[PDB]
């Protein structure tokens, strides 16, 4: 939380910089509609699909911070956020945790709390640790922290960092991602910096 | 209207 608050402390990206970090209309599900330039989302309304998007930034260095917004009533059974280098796949034809279902992607499953990277679903650990069978729930705004010079991604709700839920990403180019089953879910991007 | 909101 040093360089953290730091990145937080500093004037917020304005409206150009937000859409230059913001979701890619070129790098995201054919099931998905970017809108204001990069600000948000809007998955269309189709059966058995999980879709995703990416930011149409790149980090491999520094400290990166971004806030999502993702309202509750459109989250549905799979509601995952995170990272993913720029290979991981941004469909599937089923409803799943997506990001983090392969070697490219590293996703929270914002609904249950499980982490997921390469994993298929059971087993999958709980973030925070040791809160299963608490019913916890997140909030519509959250802060996803990407920390490229120890190799970390965090999460941070109601400004208190959770700790890091992925370590070793040293070396990686990773974007901002996430993948929702929810017809006419709209999910905002908010880049904070550095 | 399937659980997702998808019909």
């Amino acid at each position: 939380p040093e360089g953290l608050e730091e990145l937080l402390s500093a004037p917020p990206p304005d409206l150009g910089a937000q859409r230059r970090h913001g979701w890619n209309p070129k790098d995201c599900s054919e099931n998905i509609e970017v809108k204001e330039g990069g600000l948000y989302f809007e998955r269309r309304p189709v059966a058995q699909s999980t879709d995703g998007a990416r930011g149409k930034r790149g980090y491999s260095r520094g400290l990166h911070a971004w806030e999502i917004s993702w309202p509750l009533e459109q989250r549905g059974t799979h509601a995952v956020v995170g990272v993913a280098t720029a290979l991981a796949p941004l469909q599937t034809d089923h409803y799943a945790a997506l990001l983090g279902s392969n070697s490219e992607s590293w996703g929270w499953d914002i609904g249950r709390g499980k982490l997921y990277h390469q994993s298929k679903g059971p087993g999958a650990p709980q973030y925070p640790a040791g809160t299963q069978g608490e019913q916890l729930e997140v909030p519509e705004r959250l802060l996803v922290v990407l920390d490229m010079e120890e190799g970390t991604l965090g999460y941070a709700i109601g400004g208190t960092y959770l700790g890091p839920a992925f370590r070793g990403l040293k070396g990686r180019t990773l974007y901002p991602a996430v993948s929702a089953v929810w017809g006419q879910c709209q999910v905002r991007i908010r880049y904070l910096g550095e | 209207w399937d659980i997702n909101n998808n019909x």
